[PDB]
RNA sequence: UUAGCUAGUAGGUGGGGUAACGGCUCACCUAGGCGACGAUCCCUAGCUGGUCUGAGAGGAUGACCAGCCACACUGGAACUG
RNA sequence: GGCGUAAAGCGCACGCAGGCGGUUUGUUAAGUCAGAUGUGAAAUCCCCGGGCUCAACCUGGGAACUGCAUCUGAUACUGGCAAGCUUGAGUCUCGUAGAGGGGGGUAGAAUUCCAGGUGUAGCGGUGAAAUGCGUAGAGAUCUGGAGGAAUACCGGUGGCGAAGGCGGCCCCCUGGACGAAGACUGACGCUCAGGUGCGAAAGCGUGGGGAGCAAACAGGAUUAGAUACCCUGGUAGUCCACGCCGUAAACGAUGUCGACUUGGAGGUUGUGCCCUUGAGGCGUGGCUUCCGGAGCUAACGCGUUAAGUCGACCGCCUGGGG
């Protein structure tokens, strides 16, 4: 309102919370690996989607989405997590990355395969 | 408030001449006397916390009366508060 | 309160050309009168009047023209809760020009258009459009 | 119109 | 969701000291000195030139390059010059 | 950028620091302003060129580095100093209305209770009932006493207060407001973080008080249940004293202060005028409803008692949930 009363308690910032804290505020990280499961989403869909309780590296231990059709991951393995949530199940508000360390990219997928993690297949 | 026969002497002694009742030797001697008079009402009663108020109102202004005096003639002021005994 | 008599001024008058009223009637300040000029000479107003002795009273003669009135606006910039002042340059332009801002400067008031080519500067009184 | 809570 | 902080503490005088002024040191003496324009106390952090973003005011940042600072196993000390 | 209802005006008031401040002259020159001089490394960005084939990269020159200090000027505005003026503010006088407040009396009506007379079996209650209450005679009715509580009618989108909130009549102490011809003072003011004070009901503490009502509690019904609604009771409480508590949809859900901007119809309390020849006839204040122009508004609505058009200071908001 007053400029006397900006000028004297002043306007204050409000910091920006990252939705993905899973430390560092880093592109992604490695973790352990404690459980594979699978989930039932939110009210509208209806699959069995696929996760995995990793503990990372900074101690922090997160849930996280395999997205794609099938994985090798199980037990434990060591994974790495990126970003990204998946608005469908809450508290899961990280993708594990695929075809990165222990992690297989998804068999067969030929379209967009960057993500999903897999290579040319005989061009 | 305070009897007209008693208002009036007050006004004399402090203001310059009879009728000037504006100097503001005047208000304080005016103020302080109905004031201390006060004192007496609340001394019982204390609950009548409305007549309270008003006193309150009366405290107020002297101490911004005497505080302009003072501002605009030290002198004046002094000698007042003295002859009025109090500004502790 | 009383703080401020200018924006009393741009107010009576943004109010009185509102109420399409002829003549408007305040107390007299020399500033006011000061400003006053400005507006007649750039021709915002027919005029001044300043009948006032004891008590200076200062009346300002609206103009018109079409379904309009002159002032399409005028507003307050430096008041008694954030003045305002301003260099040669810094001398700010109302309506890329089409329009004066009163600005006080240490040789007599003017028009911002008036003290730019003065060469000096001052405190800003006022935007009238 | 709204889902997941609303 | 830190409000009070300080005795060499603040000043004086007087010896000593330093390359130099100086509480730097000591002796004596007044009793002060800082603080809500935020002292003190916590947490964080190398500072500037600049860098990124923005129409700008700003917001963010200070790797590489240059200026200033600081440290060189941890803590302490002097010596040489 | 916002806060009547969307998140948002502190429940209200006093006031220290601070912020802001009517008007006129002189002066000061700090703020402010213009010229000058130091300085503000280089590099980077930028403007015009040059060179690697181009470009990136490299580079010449220049602008810039919006800043600071010193000095010589300026004087409107702002600040200080000096001396006034009065429209702000305040003082006195004379009236005016008022459930304003504190304290103390008293009146009448009424309920309940008790004593006593008459007087008979019923009363009370509900949608219907039952519990309850009566033949140690209720209810009813008559006389009188005690006790507490509140005070019909008047009474009114009346009035008073800062708000919370205040209504029988009377005394005592007291606050404030409004008008009018005036007298005085002289800008002595506005606002207010922190501070301080006031602050509905409930509740707490120590006591008193206790009629009616009435959480909890009993019983009676109703219901599938009914730990409610209805009924018969009935404690705390409601009242008082002195503390404490400090909360409400403490709402106009709309901070306070000042100015400006068409009207219409009331209510209310003043006051000046004119055969007052009317119960009134024409004016000029304060408080206060309503309707509604422009304008504002997202709309609803607000609308000179603004959510209009300005200004000073304060408080407060910054997605839902958690």
């Amino acid at each position: 309102a007053t400029v006397n009363q900006l000028v004297r308690k002043p306007r204050a910032r409000k910091v920006a919370k990252s939705n993905v804290p899973a430390l560092e505020a880093c592109p992604q990280k490695r973790g352990v690996c404690t459980r594979v499961y699978t989930t039932t989403p939110k009210k509208p869909n209806s699959a069995l989607r696929k996760v995995c309780r990793v503990r990372l590296t900074n101690g922090f231990e997160v849930t996280s989405y395999i997205g794609g059709e099938g994985h090798n991951l199980q037990e434990h393995s060591v994974i790495l997590i990126r970003g990204g949530r998946v608005k469908d199940l809450p508290g899961v508000r990280y993708h594990t990355v695929r075809g990165a360390l222990d992690c297989s990219g998804v068999k067969d997928r030929k379209q967009a395969r960057s993500k999903y993690g897999v290579k040319r297949p005989k061009a | 408030s305070l009897s007209t026969e008693a208002t009036a002497k007050i006004v004399s002694e402090f203001g310059r001449d009879a009728n000037d009742t504006g100097s503001t030797e005047v208000q304080v001697a005016l103020l302080t006397a109905q004031i201390n008079h006060l004192q007496g009402h609340f001394a019982e009663h204390k609950k009548d916390h409305h007549s309270r108020r008003g006193l309150l109102r009366m405290v107020s202004q002297r101490r911004k009366l005497l505080d302009y005096l003072k501002r605009k003639d030290v002198a004046r002021y002094t000698q007042l508060i003295e002859r009025l005994g109090l500004r502790r | 309160s009383m703080q401020d008599p200018i924006a009393d001024m741009l107010t009576r008058i943004r109010n009185g050309q509102a109420a399409n009223k002829a003549a408007v009637t305040m107390p007299s300040s020399k500033l006011k009168v000061a400003i006053a000029n400005v507006l007649k000479e750039e021709g915002f107003i027919e005029d001044f009047k300043v009948e006032g002795d004891t008590k200076p009273e200062l009346e300002l003669t609206l103009k018109y023209f079409q379904g309009k009135a002159v002032v399409e606006s005028i507003q307050r910039v430096s008041r008694p809760g954030l003045r305002i002042y301003k260099r040669k340059d810094e001398l700010p332009k109302v309506m890329a020009g089409l329009g004066i801002a009163v600005v006080s400067t240490s040789k007599g008031v003017m028009t911002d258009r008036a003290a730019r080519q003065a060469g000096l500067g001052g405190e800003i009184i006022c935007y009238v459009a | 119109k709204a889902s997941s809570x609303a």
